[PDB]
Order: C-alpha cells, then structure tokens, then sequence
C-alpha cells in the first residue's frame, strides 16, 4: 500500500518560503523508518536536510516518525517506545551541532491513545521526554466512509474526545508533568475525511468544538489536518476557495484571545448547547483589554436564547452569526456572517468581516444547528488585563 | 424553555494557550504531487494562509516515513 519518495533542495525551498512568505512557523516531520542492521534509527539522510537547511538560513522546527504505534502495521517493524526515545536524543545532539542549535523538536505524534498507544508514549516519555519541547499526539472522531450526517451532529460523539484528552494528560502527567502537550494533527474523520460533509458547514461544529474543549483542558496548539489537499477535510478545496471551515478558522482567530475562562448552563443539560469563554484577542483595535469572547454551538433543533450574568447581561455586544449559505443547508459549502455571505474579495484580498452591534440589554439568539461568537465590550474583566 | 442561563468563571485564566492555538497541517504525501511547486506559489492560497498567521505549519503524515532526501534531485 506504501513505498518511498524523494524530494529535493527545491520542494524545500518552496515549503519554506511558502511558510516564511505567509507568517508560518514550519514544522518538518523527518521520516523515523531509516534503520540500521540492530534497527537503531539511521539518521544519516536527516544529516544531508539539516545542513542543507543550515546554508540555506532556514529556521525550523522537527519532528521524527508519525503514528509510530502504527510502525508494525504499516510497515512491518516495531520500533518500542524506549528506542524511539533514544532516536530523539540522537537528533536532539545533530541539531544542538547545527547553525541553529536553539532549533524545536517535537513528538512522538503517536495517534489517539488505546491501551498499547499509550503505553509506547509511556516508555517514549521517559526515555527521551527530557529533550522534546513539546508532547505531540493525533486525534479523529470517525471513519470517513461510516460517517453519516447524523454523526457530525451528535453531542454523544464530540464526548468521546473528551475521554482521550484525559486519556493522554494522564500518561504525561505520570512521567513528565507540566510538559506542553500539542494537538499534531487533528480532524472530523480518518481516510481523507467523509466526502460531502468534512467540507460542509456541518464540519464547524467538531471544529469549534475541539478548540473549545482544547482549551479549556490544557491542550496549547491545535494542528488541523490539513490546510488544503486531496482530502474532504481540507479548509481550502482543489480550486483554492475557502470553505466554511476556514471562514470559521479565521474569525476564531480575530476574536479569541490566549487566556482561558469558562461557561456553563445553569441547568443539567447543555450536551446540545455547547459553551465557551476567553479573553478577547488584544490585538483587535475594536477591542481592549477585559473584553470577552464567547463562543457557543447549538445542537438543538429549535432557537435558543443566552442570557448573560450581570453586569455583563448590561454590556455592548458584537453579534458574530454563522448560517450556511442555502439551498443545501447544512452541507452547504458556502457560509454567511450575520446574513452576507463570505467570499474573497479577490485573489489577493480577504473580505473584511463585519459584526452585528446589539443594542446593550439584547438577548442573544442563537439559530437551531448554528454557531457564533459573540464580544462583550467593555466587560473590563481583571483576569483579561 | 427557550432561554438558557450561563455561569461565567474570571477570577483568574484556567490555561493560556499559544499565540498560535490554532494552526494547520500539509499532508506529507503532497510532496508526491507532480505539481507541488506549482501549487504553493498559488497567490489565492497565500493569502489565505497569511489570514491564519500566525500558526505553525506541520508538514507530516503517514508519509513522513516514506520520503527521503535527494540532494542530486532537481
Ligand atoms: O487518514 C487520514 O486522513 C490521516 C492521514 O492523511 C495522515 O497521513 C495520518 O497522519 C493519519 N493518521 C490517522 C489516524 C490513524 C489512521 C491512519 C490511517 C487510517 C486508514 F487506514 F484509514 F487510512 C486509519 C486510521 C489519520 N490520518
């Protein structure tokens, strides 16, 4: 099913400036699978990248295997979680003789934890724990043929990422406690993504959620797979336009700030009505320190209404509505914001994206099967500033 | 009801997360596109991918351990 590849001076010039042109930090997953006779990792080839690398001026950060766990199926050699610990200390010594000694390595990307995944992570962590900058594990809700729409809006099916988060903080926290732990590559379903969904509308809602949850766990970067490509999952399709995904992506991104708060509803049951809070992003200049930003996913088949805690149920609010662009509702590919619907401008030029300014005191209407952000202005929180 | 009511918690952060929390991933196989090169010199994805910055960008897969360097290539 799998053999090598080449690749030359030129794909990584191309990757990096790619990276470096669009304000990208390059992370480079070397291949794990070269070994010697006593089946110790050769890491001869990863010598010939890391100085070409280095002539070049090119800064960035490794890794080395993906799904490791999977190393016996996919290529019929198992490499234990103790040797693999030992290959990171040999790369962790090239890279501290190389121009850029001060170089990030990360792993071991295993995949999300049964009980022998997490035991390689285990031996992995104590081996070679001490000289990874960050734990780096992979994570998919479904299988890309079984899925069914039904699936994509189950709140019972979200939870069970909820399990292996914990799942693998309890191995970390175990054997290198207070390390970061890094989401390496995330997404909706395995095997490309399920056609006619993985890139819908529909596909926000295990996408918001996974960054809410992630969050709020301790989770510190979330890697989704994949920016564009072959897959359904892509943010990007195969004519290079923007699906709901990125729309939703990038408005995360002008909205959500670093720190981490809370919500909750009063009542039992808020599986449908999924909640979430930081501190507005800084950076917007609408906005200002002790500014929060809520975000919130509504499963239920019906309307819902928020109401706020005082004061803030007195504050100025930016209403951020995502609804998809009809007629295919939720499978739709393409997304409108507060009624206009989200296109590029051109080429070169992003739309701005304009809010909905409620007037102070409004309840907060939230569509069945939708999501939106919302800011509460000049909520002057002392955990924000 | 159709009205729901929310606890908030701002005492203090529960976690900071990275500058870059949310950020994206290539598949490693994409080095096996005969057009690679072509593909991400795409004016229309840059732009898109400087919207998402800052972010890292993984390039990995279950490809990682099928590519090998060839400093010979062109
Ligand atoms: O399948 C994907 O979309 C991505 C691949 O693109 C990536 O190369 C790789 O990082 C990855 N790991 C997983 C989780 C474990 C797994 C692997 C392969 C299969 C299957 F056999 F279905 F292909 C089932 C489960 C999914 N993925």
């Amino acid at each position: 099913k799998f053999k090598n590849s080449t690749y030359s001076r030129s794909s990584v010039d191309v990757l990096y400036t790619f990276a470096n042109c669009s304000g990208l930090d390059l992370i480079f997953g070397l291949n794990a699978l070269l070994r010697t006779a006593d089946l110790q990792w050769n890491s001869s080839n990863a010598q010939l990248l890391l100085d070409y690398c280095s002539s070049k001026g090119y800064n960035i950060s490794w890794e080395l295997g993906n799904e490791p766990n999977s190393f016996l199926k996919k290529a019929d050699i198992f490499i234990n979680g103790s040797q693999l610990g030992e290959d990171f200390i040999q790369l962790h010594k090239l890279l501290r003789k190389s121009t850029f000694k001060n170089a990030k390595l990360y792993g071991p990307d295993v995949g999300q934890p049964r009980r022998k995944t997490a035991k390689m992570l285990k031996s992995f962590l104590k081996a070679g724990g001490e000289v990874i900058d960050s734990v780096t594990w992979h994570h998919y809700y479904l299988n890309g043929r079984t899925a069914t729409r039904e699936d994509f809006l189950n709140p019972d099916v979200l939870d069970i990422f909820i399990s292996s988060v914990q799942k693998v903080f309890q191995v970390v926290e175990s054997t290198r406690p207070g390390k970061k732990v890094w989401l390496g590559e995330t997404s909706s379903a395995y095997g490309g993504g399920a056609p006619l969904l993985s890139d819908t509308f529909a596909a926000g809602f295990m996408w918001l959620d996974k960054l809410g949850l992630s969050a709020r766990m301790g989770i510190e970067v979330v890697m989704r797979q994949v920016f564009f490509g072959a897959g359904n999952y892509h943010l990007v399709d195969e004519n290079f336009d923007p699906l709901p995904d990125y729309w939703l992506s990038l408005l995360f991104k002008k909205l959500v700030g670093t720190k981490v708060l809370m919500a909750s509803v009063q009542g039992s049951k808020r599986r449908k009505l999924r909640v979430y809070l930081h501190c507005t992003n800084t950076d917007n200049p609408r906005y200002k320190e002790g500014d929060l930003t809520l975000y919130a996913i509504n499963l239920h088949n019906v309307t819902k209404y928020l109401r706020l805690p005082y004061p803030f149920s007195n504050k100025q609010v930016d209403k951020y509505l995502l609804r998809p662009l009809g007629p295919h509702g939720l499978l739709s590919k393409s997304v409108q914001l507060n009624g206009l619907t989200l296109k590029m401008v051109d080429d070169q030029t992003l739309p701005p994206l304009m809010e909905k300014p409620l007037r102070p005191g409004s309840s907060l209407g939230l569509p069945a099967f939708s999501y939106s952000f919302f800011v509460i202005r000049n909520a002057k929180v002392a955990a924000c500033i | 009801q159709d009205v729901v009511d929310l606890d908030f918690f701002t005492q203090e952060p529960l976690h900071l997360v990275s500058p870059s929390f949310l950020s994206v991933t290539i598949d490693a196989n994409l080095a096996t596109d005969p057009r690679f090169l072509i593909l991400l010199g795409s004016p229309k994805l840059r732009t898109l991918a400087r919207g998402l910055s800052p972010a890292y960008l993984r390039f990995g897969g279950t490809k990682t351990d099928f590519l090998i360097f060839d400093p010979k290539k062109e």
